[PDB]
């Protein structure tokens, strides 16, 4: 209770195993990464899929 | 970040000392003197 003001959609929620919100969510699917090598990749290329 | 060979991983939590990788760091501790990587 913050004197009538929520913010539910900001605060993180923590049902998700990454402490994230909502608004936090909607940004982080909104911009389609590119999925570069930052985790490992040589399994991947490798494996001729 | 790939991995490590020769360094010890401790279940602690310290400052930074040497950035390696995805929230992983290491350091030159006691508890002989050792090199422990930690988060
Ligand atoms: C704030 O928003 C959430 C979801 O939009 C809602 O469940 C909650 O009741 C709101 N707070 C108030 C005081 O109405």
């Amino acid at each position: 209770y913050f004197g009538g003001f929520n913010f539910s959609q900001i605060l993180p929620d923590p049902s998700k195993p990454s402490k994230r919100s909502f608004i936090e969510d909607l940004l982080f699917n909104k911009v389609t990464l590119a999925d570069a090598g930052f985790i490992k990749q040589y399994g991947d290329c490798l494996g001729d899929i | 970040a790939g991995c490590l060979i020769g360094a010890e991983y401790v279940n602690n939590s310290y400052e930074c000392d040497i950035p390696i990788g995805a929230g992983i760091c290491a350091s030159y501790q006691t508890q002989s003197q050792s090199i422990i990587a930690y988060t």
